[PDB]
RNA sequence: UGUCCUACGCCGGCAGGCGCGGGUAACCCGUUGAACCCCAUUCGUGAUGGGGAUCGGGGAUUGCAAUUAUUCCCC
């Protein structure tokens, strides 16, 4: 079968984003896309929030692969 | 980003479907005679943000890329960027739409039946022009 | 049926 | 009958250098080029045999083997004979085949219609 | 007070230079931005909005660090590869038309020089503008 | 005072000039952190890593680089870094220091010394 | 002293098997800054032993077609994947590898003994080089075979079958490529 | 490689035009300013923005001649 992702968020998603992602281990933008399915671009741009936010930690800003942390 | 509660997940613009979950700039792209340039084109003339979904959007932004969309010449999408340029017809550089085009590429064979011309002719075969 | 003018050449591909 | 927004009656009233802007580009920079000898002396027949024509009769037709001429507004009404290499085709000028080239009309090829094949 | 643009992340500088050209305010932009391609070989327009801005900053970091350049010169830099669809891929280079108005742009703003050589170099001033930026940047580098 | 080597790899020379300076060491009038392949960095900060930068201390370098392709000139340029002290060392120092420094150099990376004979085949 | 990319041990990686003690090179003399090394490896037999084994890895990870010349790129893949790995256990990257290595790599193997038609193979121990040597290609074709229609990143795939070779789970391709094997070489004899 | 190779200015969205120079050549094109690659940006596993066939309109050269699309350009 074909692979339907939320482009933008729903409730449940955004809970499940706030409290359970920064506590993955290895977070990364393909997994959260693959956890909660999402679309990668969905997926990056919370990243991207979460690491404004100062919620998650940053290992490595790539082209192509971009790696975080959670926080202690 | 955040949970918007207008958001049009289905689209309805001159009797084609849009996805409205897609990229807004490749969305428009999916109609008959607008590629992605074009589309480009026209939503920088349009001054709507990029970034945005096509259902991330009001109705008067979406009204006003249709209103471009239909008469591109008069908003300065300066002519080259026009689908058909000097038409046999009236000489009118107008950019084709949807249905439009249909018509349109219909006209012209049609014409090129008449005439009787070689084109025509491999046209009416089911064979190679090029 | 032909056209007026034309020829047997031609005519193969009407 | 109207091309790019221009009628048959204003088309052949019009300027010489008003078609190196009406046409397509081909056809344009044929005209910027020049007609050559041979394509005015076929100009000038089909005047000839036009203008010596019954009025509700169909003109005589004149046979050609310039298939590299363009046809222009004046050649509307004329019958030409076209050769396609091996035989003549009476074209009656339409004026909807001005912006076109007089080859387009005689087919230079038979269409293939495919026999059984042999030993391959 | 010692630093050199060489001796800079190039990326960021050229942003930097960017970002200065922009809230300076004034720089010779041409109208048809917003439409334009920047090359035959490329197949969209580009994605930023103010991409002239960023070109016109390059431009400038390629006459410092290789004068004697025209617009030719700077028409084989920006050149790459031409998607020749099923048939195999080629060089082409850039679009004449905008790299000729960044260069009468910046010539305008006086950052750069028409030359008895041939083609166009750099002025003094400019020079000191490219240190200044090189010297933020720096800055913004060792101490961040 | 100063010295004047090459290194070469595949078609990319890299002239080293080494001379009493200050501790810089300059490719092509930028620093060896500033070269375009960081993902090749390590390898052209070896020769400074591995004998430290106290070695490197009142030594000026600069290299001029030619030729080839990228991952070639930093292969050639490190090598003409190597070489380049090594010859200092020789000439304006003593014999066992540059003995010591050669047998470091050997004992990490043989490439870092002597040129690779391959280059590309008719 | 060396670490590669300037933040991996190698002073904390253990063999475990006494036979790829010798072939798997990466402990104290052979460990190197970088895996991209450009020396001669093909020179003479038996000198890939020789080579570090961060470097053989990469090597066999550009292997495909359309990435054959592509080494940094490979790099690249190979050191986000330490990270990744690092993440992941908490362990030495290396080490894990290492771990992945010796866990992948069949031991005995079904050879054509006889004539060209005659069908029953003879089941014949396996090299330690050349077990070292498959073991790579099973890890880098898993990775590859993780990674084609997905979301995930090869060097996030990548790293995904190396924690699972290294774990000894029936996760990892390799691992099954290996069961495959050697059940075979185990019903041939 | 080169007496058509072309530098440089101007007009050009783009092919290109217009002006002016150098090179019968380790001199000028030409530090041959290449592409891969690298570095950031957007896309997110779908016939998808991959892939570009096939087609529809224009424009520009080459040439005595481009109609059976010379070739290039833009939708």
């Amino acid at each position: 079968d074909k692979l339907n992702n939320l482009v933008l968020f729903d409730k449940a998603t955004y809970d499940k984003l706030c409290k359970e992602v920064p506590n993955y281990k290895l977070i990364t933008p393909a997994v959260v896309s693959e956890r909660l399915k999402i679309r990668g671009s969905l997926a990056r741009a919370a990243l991207q929030e979460l690491l404004s936010k100062g919620l998650i930690k940053l290992v490595s800003k790539h082209r192509a692969q971009v790696i975080y942390t959670r926080n202690t | 980003l955040v949970i918007p509660e207008k958001f049009q997940h289905i689209l309805r613009v001159l009797n084609t479907n849009i996805d409205g979950r897609r990229k807004i700039a490749f969305a428009i792209t999916a109609i008959k005679g607008v590629g992605r340039r074009y589309a480009h084109v026209v939503l920088r003339k349009a001054d709507i943000d990029l970034t945005k979904r096509a259902g991330e959007l009001t109705e008067d932004e979406v009204e006003r890329v249709i209103t471009i969309m239909q008469n591109p010449r008069q908003y300065k999408i300066p002519d080259w960027f026009l689908n058909r340029q000097k038409d046999v017809k009236d000489g009118k550089y107008s950019q084709v739409l949807a249905n439009g085009l249909d018509n349109k590429l219909r006209e012209d064979l049609e014409r090129l039946k008449k005439i009787r011309a070689h084109r025509g002719l491999r046209h009416f075969w089911g064979l190679r022009v090029r | 049926k032909v056209p007026k003018g034309t020829s047997s050449y031609q005519a193969e591909w009407i | 009958f109207t091309y790019r927004g221009v009628d048959l009656d204003q088309l052949l009233d019009m300027s010489y250098e008003q078609l190196m802007q009406l046409y397509s580009a081909r056809q344009r920079r044929r005209l910027n080029r020049g007609l050559r000898r041979k394509q005015h002396s076929l100009l000038k027949r089909l005047r000839k045999a036009k203008k010596e024509a019954p009025p509700m009769e169909k003109p005589e037709v004149v046979k050609t083997h310039l298939r590299d001429m363009i046809i222009l507004p004046e050649m509307v009404g004329s019958m030409v004979g076209v050769y396609n290499g091996k035989t003549f085709n009476q074209v009656e000028i339409k004026p909807e085949m001005i912006g076109h080239y007089l080859g387009e009309f005689s087919i230079t090829y038979k269409p293939v219609k495919h026999g059984r094949p042999g030993i391959g | 007070p010692g630093v050199t643009v060489k001796d800079v992340n190039q990326q960021e500088f050229v942003r930097a230079l960017a970002a200065f050209l922009k809230k300076s305010g004034k720089l010779k932009v041409p109208e048809w931005v917003d439409t334009v391609k920047l090359a035959k070989h490329k197949e969209l327009a580009p994605y930023d909005e103010n991409w002239f801005y960023t070109r016109a900053a390059s431009t400038a970091r390629h006459l410092y660090l290789r004068g004697g350049a025209g617009v030719g010169s700077m028409t084989k830099i920006y050149g790459g590869r031409q998607r020749n669809g099923v048939m195999p891929s080629h060089f082409s280079r850039g679009s004449k038309s905008v790299a000729r108005r960044v260069l009468q742009a910046l010539e305008g703003l006086k950052m750069v020089e028409k030359d008895q050589d041939g083609g166009r170099k750099l002025t003094p001033q400019g020079q000191r503008d490219l240190d200044r930026i090189a010297g933020q940047v720096a800055a913004a580098n060792k101490k961040h | 005072q100063s010295v004047q080597v090459f290194g070469r790899k595949k078609t990319a020379t890299a002239v080293a000039h080494c001379k009493r300076g200050n501790g810089l060491i300059k490719v092509n009038g930028r620093p060896l952190e500033m070269i375009e392949p960081r993902t090749l960095q390590y390898k052209l900060l070896e020769p400074v890593l591995l004998l430290g930068k106290e070695r490197f201390a009142g030594v000026d370098i600069r290299v001029r680089v030619k030729g080839g392709g990228h991952v070639a000139q930093i292969y050639a340029i490190r090598q003409s870094i190597s070489k380049a002290l090594v010859a200092y060392y020789q000439k304006y120092v003593d014999e066992a220091s540059k003995k010591e420094i050669k047998d470091i150099l050997i004992q990490y990376d043989r490439t870092l010394l002597v040129a690779d004979p391959r280059r590309c085949e008719s | 002293d060396i670490k590669l990319f300037g933040k991996w041990s190698t002073d904390d990686v253990q063999i475990n098997d006494i036979s790829l003690q010798d072939y798997i090179a990466v402990k104290e003399k052979y460990a190197k800054y970088l895996p991209h090394s450009a020396g001669r490896y093909a020179a003479k037999r038996f000198r890939k032993a020789q080579c570090p084994i961060v470097e053989r890895l990469t090597n066999s990870m550009m292997m495909h077609g359309r990435n054959n010349g592509k080494k940094l790129m490979t790099v690249r893949i190979v050191k986000h994947a330490f990270e990744i790995i690092h993440l992941l256990t908490g362990e030495n990257p290396l080490q894990v590898l290492v771990n992945a290595i010796i866990n992948s790599g069949p031991r005995e193997d079904s050879t054509r003994i006889g004539r060209a038609g005659t069908v029953r193979r003879q089941a014949v121990d396996v090299s330690p080089l050349r077990r070292v040597n498959q073991a790579i290609w099973l890890l880098c074709t898993g990775a590859r075979e993780a990674a084609f229609r997905n979301i995930k990143t090869i060097a996030e795939c990548l790293a995904d079958e190396l924690i699972n070779a290294a774990k000894g789970s029936s996760n990892s391709y390799a691992i099954k490529k290996k069961d495959e094997l050697e059940r075979v070489a185990k019903s041939n004899r």
